[PDB]
RNA sequence: UGGAGGUGAUUUAAAUGCCAAA
RNA sequence: AGUCCCUCCCGCUCGGGAGGGAGGCACUCUGGGGGGACUGCCGGCGAUAAGCCGGAGGAAGGGGCGGGCGACGGUAGGUCAGUAUGCCCCGAAACCCCCGGGCUACACGCGCGCUACAAUGGGCGGGACAAUGGGUGCCGACCCCGAAAGGGGGAGGUAAUCCCCUAAACCCGCCCUCAGUUCGGAUCGCGGGCUGCAACUCGCCCGCGUGAAGCUGGAAUCCCUAGUACCCGCGCGUCAUCAUCGCGC
C-alpha cells in the first residue's frame, strides 16, 4: 500500500501556502526548493515531500 | 472427433470450491454455430486472446455473480 | 606450443607413455601392495599406475612451482564414504609423492629451492614443451580452429 | 569412445545446440501455436529468470522446458505405475549438465531411428499427449463427485510435458534400459498414438473420465 | 595501438577483459576458448562472438582473467565482459541492438545474490525448516 | 433513516469432560 | 593492463609463452563522502478524493530485496539448578574436600535425523572452479623417516604481509550389465597409533579379514513462491582428545 504519511502531507501543505510562487511542475526544481527551505535530513522524506508538492501544484493549476 | 476452436473475449470471475475455475465468454470460430457467443468454465490460467478446443458446443455454464 | 595449449589428461597420458624410457624412474618395491590414500577403498587397477602418478606430479610442478609435499597431499585427497556417517574430505599419503619427487630430481627434471619447495628445471620444461608441441601438431588436423594459436 | 570431433565441437550458426534447425517445424494445433516457442537460439539455458513474472514461461524455448521437466526425481509423493520412485541422493535434481546430455543423446537416437527432425517429433508427441477436457471435484453428503470443465492451453502444455517426463522416468527405473533410451522410446511411442506410451494412455483416461461426468 | 578494458560480475565471480587488434585468438586464463569444458560452459562464452559475425571475430584478440565463483559463474562473467568489450570496440549501435533482443542480461548484468540463512535449521537454508511433530 | 407482518425453502454422520483449583 | 631491462622454453623464431627487477594506481579490491526512485511521466477504473490496474525509460518500480526493534495486558505458561531475593528447613550435617562407581543398564512404545535398498549407478586412473571465519596455552609452510594412521627438525606470523587452504557435487577414459551382485556396510577377530595424571566399565584414528536387515515403504502426515526448494561440500561454537548437533558460508 502506497499511502502517503500524515506529517508529509501536513508539511507539504504548509510549504505550499507559505510560498505559492516558488514551486513548478518539475520534480527536480521542487526537490531543490524543499532541500533549501526546510531542515529535513533524510533523502527519502525530501523526495516524498517534493512529489506531493508537485502533485498539489498540478492539481491547483488544473483548478480541481 | 477433433473439436472446435473458440476465442476468449472476456473474463468474468473466479469460481469453484477452492477458486480454481474461471468463467469466460467465448466466440465459436468454426462449425455449425460459428459466430455465437457462449460462456464456459476453464481450469488453468487464461487471458483474453487465448483459444480453447471445445469437444461439444451446446453446454453453457450457469451464470455466476 | 606450451603446456597451456593442450588438454591436461591427453598430455598426462602421452608423458606417462614417454616416461618409461628414463632409467631413473622405477616403482618402489612396495608399490604392488598399497592404496593411493586413506580415502580410497581398493588397489589401483592399472599395472603401471606409477608412471601416471609421476607424470601428473611433473605437470603439477610445471604449473604451480615452487610447491612442497603438503600441498600436493591436499591436491590428491578426496571424498571418503564412512559407512553410516556422512562423507568427508581427506588428504593423501606422503610416501608416494616424496619418492616420486626424489626420482624426478634424480632424473634432472626438477630442483629444490630451499625453504620454498621444488621447481622445474630448463631440461624438464623443454621435455614437457616438446611433447606438448607434438600433441598439438597431431590435434589440429581435426580441429582447424587451433591453427591460429 | 566418443570421437574428438564430438568432444570439442565448435558451432558457427545460431541453431539449437549447434546441430538442429527449427525453420521447418510447424505446429498444427491453433491453440498451442503461440505457447510453443521456436525462436532461433543456441544454448537452451536461461538461468531461471522467467518464473518471476506472470505468463513469463510463454517465451521460453521448448527444449529448455523439456530439460527443466526431466531435471527431477520423479515419484516423490504420488505413485507412477504403482510405485514411489524416490531417487534421493542419486537423483538428477539440480544437475543441469546431466539433463542436457540426456536430452542431446535422446535427440540423436530419435533422429537415427526415424530420419526426421527431432524437434518435429517432439512437437507431434506433445500435440498428441495434451488433453482437451478435465474435471473438478465437489463434495456432497460426504461423497466426492466430478464436474467437467475445459483446459487452458498453457496448462495443456504443462501436463503434456510432465506426463512425457514421468513416462520416461518410469521406463528406466531399476531396469537395463538407460534414461536417454527411455526418453527417446517414450517420445516415439507418443508421436504414433501408440497405447504403450504412458502420456497417451493418461490423456485418453483423463478425457474418458471427463466425458463420463458432463 | 588501442587497448580497451571491461569488467563483468556474476555471483562472486569477477572477470576482467582486455581487447585489442589481432587475429582472432581468445584465451580464458591462458587457455584457448575452443578447449573449455564442459560443452554447456563453452557455448555460454561463444554466443556473443557468434552473434557479432566472423569478420569481426577474426580481426580482434581478447584475453580474459576471471576469478572467484564456480565453473558456471565464471563463464557468464566472461560472456558479459566480452559482450561489453565488443560493443565498445566497434562502437556501432546495430550490434548493440541485436544483443538486447537476444539477451538483455549480456549488457545490464545480473544482480541476484544468495539470501542469508536464518535460525530453525540454519545450515539448510533461510526458509527450509525442521519437520514438525505433535505427539 | 428506522420498524411490523406473510409465504417459501435451508445437501451424510459428529457422544462425553476427566485429571487440577483443594 | 600498457612501457623498459635480464634469464629460460617451443614449430628455431617471423611469431608465441613463463618467471624476476624496475616502474605505475589504469582495472579488481578495500572504506570515507555523495548521487540515484518520487506513483515523478503516459493511458484507463474509481468520485473529480483516497487509491487501484497497465505501459515507457531505467542497475533498480510501486514497504526495491533480507534483517533489528514486539504497544496496554493476559497466560498463577518456564526459570529460585545462571546471578539477586522473603519464609521454612540442615547447621557437626542437607556445609567443604579426596578415592572408586553411576548419569552410557535393556523383553519393549515414541520424536528428530544419518546410511541405503543401486545404472538418474559402484570401482580405478586422470582434469576443473569458492566463500564465510580463525590463529601466541596457538596456526604452522619447507625438508627427512614410514604402507597408513602417524613420527623427528623447523622459516614466517600479535596478521589485507605468514598459516589453516590446490573443496565436493561436475567432466574424460577403462572394468562391472539388473544380480542380495564389484549394491549395502551393520556386527565381530587379530594387529598398529594419538590426547590425557588415568582409555576395563567408557574415547577417537589406521591395515587385513568377516559380511546382518534392506529389492521403493498401509492408515496417516511435514517443509517450501526465486538465487527460493532439492542436491553438494566447507567455516566457527562446544574442545587436552571426541560432531550424524547448533549458528553461518
Ligand atoms: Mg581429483
Ligand atoms: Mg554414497
Ligand atoms: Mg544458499
Ligand atoms: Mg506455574
Ligand atoms: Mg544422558
Ligand atoms: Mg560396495
Ligand atoms: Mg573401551
Ligand atoms: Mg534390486
Amino acid at each position: 500500500g502506497k499511502i502517503r504519511q500524515g506529517f508529509i502531507k501536513r508539511v507539504a501543505r504548509e510549504l505550499f501556502n507559505k510560498y505559492p510562487n516558488e514551486f513548478t511542475r518539475d520534480f527536480e526544481h521542487n526537490k531543490k526548493k524543499v532541500e533549501e527551505l526546510t531542515n529535513v535530513t533524510s533523502k527519502k522524506i525530501r523526495n516524498r515531500i517534493a512529489g506531493y508538492i508537485t502533485k498539489l501544484v498540478r492539481m491547483k493549476e488544473e483548478g480541481k | 472427433d477433433e473439436g472446435y476452436p473458440a476465442e476468449v473475449i472476456e473474463i468474468i470471475g473466479r469460481t469453484g470450491t477452492t477458486g480454481d475455475v474461471t468463467q469466460v465468454k467465448v466466440r465459436i470460430l468454426e462449425g455449425r454455430d460459428k459466430g455465437r457467443v457462449i460462456r464456459r468454465n476453464v481450469r488453468g490460467p487464461v487471458r483474453v486472446g487465448d483459444i480453447l478446443i471445445l469437444r461439444e458446443t451446446e453446454r453453457e455454464a450457469r451464470e455466476i455473480k | 606450443a606450451t603446456v597451456y595449449d593442450v588438454p591436461g589428461d591427453l598430455l598426462v597420458e602421452r608423458v606417462a607413455q614417454r616416461l618409461k624410457e628414463i632409467p631413473e624412474i622405477k616403482p618402489p618395491e612396495w608399490a604392488p601392495f598399497v592404496k593411493t590414500g586413506r580415502h580410497k577403498e581398493r588397489l589401483p587397477e592399472q599395472e603401471d599406475w606409477w608412471y601416471y602418478r609421476v607424470a601428473s606430479i611433473l605437470r603439477r610442478v610445471y604449473l604451480d612451482g615452487p610447491v612442497g609435499i603438503e600441498r600436493l597431499r591436499t591436491y590428491y585427497g578426496g571424498r571418503k564414504n564412512r559407512g553410516h556417517a556422512p562423507e568427508r574430505f581427506y588428504k593423501a599419503g606422503g610416501s608416494i609423492i616424496r619418492k616420486a619427487l626424489q626420482q624426478l630430481e634424480a632424473a634432472g627434471f626438477v630442483e629444490k629451492v630451499p625453504g620454498k619447495g621444488r621447481v622445474i628445471t630448463p631440461k624438464g620444461r623443454s621435455f614437457l614443451d616438446k611433447i606438448a608441441t607434438e600433441l598439438k601438431k597431431e590435434l589440429e588436423e581435426i580441429i582447424p580452429e587451433l591453427k591460429k594459436y | 569412445a566418443k570421437p574428438l570431433s564430438e568432444r570439442f565441437f565448435i558451432p558457427h550458426e545460431i541453431k539449437v545446440m549447434g546441430r538442429w534447425s527449427t525453420e521447418d517445424v510447424e505446429v498444427r494445433d491453433p491453440s498451442l501455436k503461440p505457447y510453443i516457442n521456436l525462436e532461433p537460439r543456441l544454448l537452451p539455458h536461461t538461468h531461471g529468470r522467467h518464473a518471476k513474472k506472470h505468463f513469463g514461461k510463454a517465451n521460453v524455448h521448448i527444449v529448455e522446458r523439456l530439460i527443466n521437466k526431466i531435471m527431477r526425481s520423479g515419484g516423490s509423493h504420488y505413485k507412477v505405475a504403482g510405485h514411489f520412485m524416490r531417487r534421493e541422493h542419486r537423483s538428477l535434481n539440480s544437475k543441469k549438465v546431466k539433463a542436457y546430455e540426456v536430452v542431446k543423446e535422446a535427440f540423436k537416437i530419435i533422429e537415427k531411428r526415424t530420419g526426421k527432425n527431432p524437434i518435429q517429433v517432439l512437437v507431434w508427441a506433445i500435440e498428441n499427449a495434451a488433453p482437451r477436457e478435465d474435471t473438478t471435484s465437489v463434495m456432497f453428503g460426504g461423497i466426492r463427485y466430478h464436474v467437467a470443465v475445459d483446459i487452458s492451453p498453457m496448462r495443456r502444455l504443462d501436463v503434456a510435458l510432465r506426463n512425457i517426463a514421468l513416462g520416461a522416468s518410469a521406463k528406466c527405473y531399476r531396469t537395463k534400459m538407460s534414461f536417454a533410451e527411455a526418453l527417446a522410446e517414450e517420445i516415439i511411442l507418443a508421436a504414433n498414438k501408440d497405447p504403450k506410451s504412458y502420456a497417451y494412455s493418461k490423456k485418453l483416461e483423463i478425457e474418458r473420465i471427463a466425458e463420463s461426468s458432463r | 595501438m588501442r587497448i580497451i578494458q571491461t569488467t563483468g560480475k556474476r555471483k562472486t565471480a569477477i572477470a576482467r577483459a582486455v581487447i585489442r587488434e589481432g587475429k582472432g585468438r581468445v584465451r580464458i586464463n591462458g587457455k584457448p576458448v575452443e578447449l573449455v569444458e564442459p560443452e554447456i560452459a563453452r557455448f555460454t562464452i561463444l554466443e556473443p562472438l557468434i552473434l557479432a559475425g566472423e569478420e569481426i571475430w577474426n580481426s580482434v584478440d581478447i584475453d580474459v582473467k576471471v576469478q572467484g565463483g564456480g565453473f558456471m559463474g565464471q563463464a557468464e562473467a566472461a560472456r558479459i565482459a566480452i559482450a561489453r568489450a565488443l560493443v565498445e570496440w566497434t562502437g556501432d549501435m546495430n550490434l548493440k541492438e541485436k544483443f538486447i533482443k537476444y539477451d538483455r542480461t549480456m549488457l545490464v548484468g545480473d544482480p541476484r545474490r544468495t539470501e542469508p540463512h536464518k535460525p530453525n535449521r540454519s545450515t539448510k537454508g533461510p526458509r527450509a525448516k525442521r519437520q514438525k511433530s505433535y505427539r
